[PDB]
């Protein structure tokens, strides 16, 4: 699972 | 000149509970509890259920004439009985070890209905045309499609002895019945012997049946009874039927295949063109979340059932836009 | 919170910081603005990602589980079987609700800790070249341009370089 | 001039355990574990238990003469057997599906004892006065109050056929027995037929009984046996008894009502004028705390049973008066 | 404790503060005495009230649960039924004892945090107008009467108003 | 002049998992999960198991001639069946309540095999020399060591009646069988009565057996069957055998003692000179740690079985030697 | 960590401190070396010893537990019995893995807290007689011999005794 | 439930 | 159980 809350977070 | 350290806020209205404080509004969160379903009966991993229509298990196995006949071979992922199964056992009596048979059928994946004892050929010198009004169809008296009421012919009931060797390479499910008349007059008029007996054996099964004559309170307008029996005949094994009366003979039997993850559910919903990995009696769930509160009965790969109305994990922060 | 920061001596959060959980706001002559501290944000995400995945991972897939039937002379077996279904359900409802409460507590406290750790990381970088004006801000005893602010943000602030000018304004 | 920040202390000696440290004295705390009971059998939500006295379940249902008779109608919240039930089955033999009957009675809330088959009126041409010393009362030989030992009269035992239609609007519990003599001489002297049989049917029940003659090791000074049988006759249904020997006939039967939250416990305590929401075999608990360590058997709304000796939550602080 | 305060740099508690969990003791010319900080006390009570109630709420009422009986040819069913009673009891004894330990730990740490948060809330209000004399006390570099002490207690202390006098005594 | 505050590091490569972070290297740790065993069957608290060799439970109790005989008295801590038990029931038929007998034997600690009915002395006027090829030994036809095939002698089978009073002061386990021939010719040639019966009673046990003649599919080259029955005769009680045919009589029976903590396991391992407090089918565990992942079946004092591959608690610190 | 110390403003640990978990390194004219703070180390050991023992104690001994057998007409009972074995195993696998994760988290945070508490205990003893040079070290504004260093280590540092000399070097 | 340890606490 | 990591720890 990913916590992609902002695009710079990685995957 | 100034610099400040701070933290994120936003427009989220998600709330979570903690130990020290309930109902905390936070910025980012994750729901762990699935509570939605689609209201439909769906295929399971690509395989359709076996829907029994107006029958229950007992009515499909015995061949109740009111239920629409099925194709001679079916494969399924789970079996659906409707709650208002009006068609089941139509001639009154007891289905012996019925509940254990249901449990066996819960791991069957397929059947092949076949004529184990062809009608006009397996019981010479006996009448096979018996019917009853308790098992009616289109108004006329009828009988179970899978069984055969053997009666006396030309005033005699000779001792019969027939047998079947299973070369199907799969378990065969054989069902038969035993009739119990209410008085010795009808016992004579039907089987011509008051001291009749039936014997059924395989390698591992061994049971003997005796008419028990007594008046009984009418059920479905019948003062006699018909009990029903079954066994699973292993590959290569032989079942022998021997009787001089009272036997409701097998005509059709079921070759059975085993499977995994199957089940029986009772459901009010309808079959649709849809596929799922998880099925409940209310409808299909998708199965990404770890918990579900939709039903305790599940087939397939499903979340775990819980009574909770809410399971929400906070990932973000206490949300303070003030 | 347990660490005094979020909803503490830093009363509220920034709708204006849209690119991270933890960060900075600065004000100098060249202008003002928000910027998030990615190193601490990415650490927090990595930890909470693991927390969430572990919560899902401990819960095995639930394979097929359907009722059984019993006849009228098997009530004791039917009640035992009901006792087993209810008992496991009692326990898993309890486990799930409790685990989420307990982790929600620790997750908020984990954020509160991260904010404070960042605040103390800045405070120790600046020492007496600036003054704590409360609410999580510092006022510089010197001119701090964009290059200076960027040095504070990425942990390379040069204390001697401004120590003289600060001593003077501090007097 | 000085100001100081501090925290509360006091004279509390409460101790709690934590993960890192045991036996911490604290200022304020809460006990979650109830460990006290009142030693009494109490009413449950206002309804008294059914105390069976010197009988067990079997002895009350069969009508053992040693047990004091109960009022013809009783309602209860739970049933109490004493540990030293000396009066139960007094004529030796097997009570068939006894354990399932107990389980049925665990959800019954009420009975009405009634004469289903009046004594001098239901079995004409048969003797009804049989008694035995195994079931003695006040020294004299006696018999079960709810059953009737039918024997031969004037050297014959005619075939009997009686039946009862249930218009009570509640399940009726019918009990009967079957006698097994030790030798064919006594079988003839009592029922005049060596090939006797008994038949009992309802709509859904169907069983036939045959004397099995054999010498048996004496129990309560009896070399024969008496087995006991029961069924729950549904509202509107008919039970038919047919026999030409060996039947221990029903005289009294029980109309039964269903209830919730009831149970059977074995208890040494006495009934008192008290009321509770939770009952254990040791005594009544009040039910405010979430856990109890008094007994695993409970009736009513009760805390959860645990083996713990202590469950104390701290609410206040580490208490340091130094 | 985890936060260093209770039984830490504040060695003991006050039998003399009888109206709250967290508070103050002051000493000036008008006199001395104890007074509790109600805002932090009431927050703590609200949190622990919720903690205790949640512990009770997760435990459903236990409805009727009595033994069954089995005959001499049903030992396997009797042992299964015993296994189910023991298993659920094993688990609930374990759940209860563990939950209370874990919550007792967090409850003491929660108090320790609250004390320290109050201490730091005062310290940041006073700044250099007073000196930390250890043990959780401050000595004022100025005269602080009852009205001044009350301003510290309710969070409205006026630093500039005494800054001059304090600078002088601090020298 | 400087002083620094710091913390310990070292050369440990232990890793632990936490909630927020996996695979953290730490300085000091504790393993809670035992995963090692010794591959041997061991004594348990000083007491050796009962190894059944080539037999299963059924074959040891009936006295199958292929299995090596045991000493007349054995005591054990647990019973070991081998997975490939080729020797069990050698004459085909059903062992009645076999599974409940296994469960009884799971709490037995000792047996004493004794001649309950001496061979040449208990059945006068009957032949006792019957054997069969289904139960062969060293090539020759043989029979169960604990039972006796009673047949007709000089063209008659007189009614027999024998009994045994248990003065062993322990439960006695009595086993017998009932033969079912495939045709009434062999029924006459062996027991001389077509309407034979067997009766077996104690104080509390009561069952009657009737030959059921029918052709059956051959098993182990036999078209007839032999069913097997048992009861536990209480101290002081008497078991009576009465028959006029078809009885496979008891010759040897087992006085039994009860014990605690025993069990039956199926195991491929061998007995060694070793002792343990915990036994699994794979080998013995020592029992210091709270969890084990070696087997769900355990005898004795054992850790709790879990599916985990790793349970490591950190005691030291995050290990940073940089 | 939650408290900012271990892997925080004290970047790494000391292979050189071999006699305890928490301690000191000093550098004066007489020499340099490591010494561990036994009072805080022994407290930590006592707490973790109790934590580990409580984890083992809540797990009762597992007495004999073997399978049962069922005949071909007892499938429902065999499946119930399998459901009970799997259910208890599901729960105990979950309980064990979770308890260790949760305690591992709290055990690392407990160390991080202990380090920081020691650091703040030293800082408050020295006050302005020394300066925080970061990384968990202090530089004395005076000469501190072995007897002086030992007074800091065992909590008896005499601030007035060096206050003058420190004021001078601090200037 | 209420933790009424002092009267000014509220209910 | 004991965590005897150093000899001065006590038992
Ligand atoms: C939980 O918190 C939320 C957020 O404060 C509450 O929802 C708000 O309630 C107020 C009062 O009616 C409204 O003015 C807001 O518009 C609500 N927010 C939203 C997003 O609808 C909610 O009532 C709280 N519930 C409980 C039980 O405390
Ligand atoms: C738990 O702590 C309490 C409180 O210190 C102990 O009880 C005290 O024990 C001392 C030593 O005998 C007595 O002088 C005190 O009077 C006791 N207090 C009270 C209120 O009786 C208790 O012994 C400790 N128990 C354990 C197992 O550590
Ligand atoms: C868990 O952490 C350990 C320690 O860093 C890892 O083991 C090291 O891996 C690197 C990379 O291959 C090697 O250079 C080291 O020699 C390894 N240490 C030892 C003691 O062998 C391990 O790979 C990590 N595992 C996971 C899944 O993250
Ligand atoms: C938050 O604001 C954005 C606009 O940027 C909007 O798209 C989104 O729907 C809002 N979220 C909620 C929960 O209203
Ligand atoms: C489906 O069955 C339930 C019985 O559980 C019934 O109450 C419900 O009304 C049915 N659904 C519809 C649409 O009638
Ligand atoms: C504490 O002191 C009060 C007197 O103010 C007394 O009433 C109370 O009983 C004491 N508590 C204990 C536990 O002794
Ligand atoms: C009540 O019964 C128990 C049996 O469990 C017995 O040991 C106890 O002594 C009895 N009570 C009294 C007061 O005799
Ligand atoms: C750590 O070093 C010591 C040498 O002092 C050595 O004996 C020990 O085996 C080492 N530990 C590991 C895990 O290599
Ligand atoms: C022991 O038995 C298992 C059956 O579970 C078998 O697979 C295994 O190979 C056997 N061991 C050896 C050494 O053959
Ligand atoms: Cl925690």
């Amino acid at each position: 699972x990913a916590l992609e809350y902002f695009e710079w977070l990685s995957a | 000149d100034t610099i400040c350290i701070g933290y994120h806020a936003n427009n989220s209205t998600d709330t979570v509970d903690t130990v020290l404080e309930k109902n905390v509004t936070v910025t980012h969160s994750v729901n762990l509890l699935e509570d939605s379903h689609n209201g439909k009966l769906c295929r399971l991993k690509g395989i359709a259920p076996l829907q029994l229509g107006k029958c229950n298990i007992a009515g499909w196995l015995l061949g109740n004439p009111e239920c629409d006949p099925l194709l001679p071979v079916r494969s399924w992922s789970y079996i659906v009985e409707t709650p208002n199964s009006e068609n089941g056992i139509c001639y009154p009596g007891d289905f012996i070890d019925y509940e254990e048979l249901r449990e066996q059928l819960s791991s069957v994946s397929s059947f092949e209905r076949f004529e184990i004892f062809p009608k006009e050929s397996s019981w010479p010198n006996h009448n096979t045309n018996g019917v009853t009004a308790a098992c009616s169809h289109e108004g006329k008296s009828s009988f179970y499609r899978n069984l055969l009421w053997l009666t006396e012919k030309e005033g005699s009931y000779p001792k019969l002895k027939n047998s079947y060797v299973n070369k199907k390479g799969k378990e065969v499910l054989v069902l038969w019945g035993i009739h119990h008349p209410p008085n010795s007059k009808e016992q004579q008029n039907l089987y011509q012997n008051e001291n009749a007996y039936v014997s059924v054996v395989t390698s591992n099964y061994n049971r003997r049946f005796t008419p028990e004559i007594a008046e009984r309170p009418k059920v479905r307008d019948q003062a006699g009874r018909m009990n029903y029996y079954w066994t699973l005949l292993k590959p290569g094994d032989t079942i022998i039927f021997e009787a001089n009366g009272n036997l409701i003979a097998p005509m059709y039997a079921f070759a059975l295949s085993r499977g995994f993850g199957s089940g029986i559910i009772t459901s009010n919903a309808s079959m649709h063109e849809c596929n799922t990995k998880c099925q409940t009696p209310l409808g299909a769930i998708n199965s990404s979340l770890p918990y579900q509160n939709i039903h305790p009965v599940t087939i397939g790969e499903c979340p775990k059932y819980v009574r909770s109305a809410k399971l929400r994990m906070v990932t973000g922060l206490r949300n303070i836009p003030s | 919170g347990l660490f005094g920061a979020i909803a503490g001596f830093i009363e509220g959060g920034w709708t204006g910081m849209i690119d991270g959980w933890y960060g900075y706001h600065h004000q100098n002559e060249q202008g003002s603005g928000y910027a998030a501290d990615q190193k601490s944000t990415q650490n927090a995400i990595n930890g909470i990602t693991n927390k969430v995945n572990t919560v899902i991972e401990k819960m095995n897939i639930q394979f097929t589980a359907v009722g059984k039937e019993f006849n009228k002379l098997e009530k004791r077996m039917e009640n035992l079987n009901k006792k087993v279904d209810d008992g496991f359900l009692d326990i898993w409802t309890y486990n799930a609700e409790l685990l989420v409460l307990l982790e929600n507590e620790r997750t908020l406290d984990f954020h509160d800790s991260n904010v404070k750790n960042l605040y103390e990381k800045v405070k120790s970088q600046l020492k007496n070249n600036a003054k704590e004006i409360g609410n999580g801000c510092f006022e510089f005893y010197h001119k701090c341009d964009n290059e200076c602010m960027e040095s504070v943000r990425n942990g390379t602030y040069d204390y001697p370089k401004y120590s003289e000018e600060s001593k003077l304004n501090r007097e």
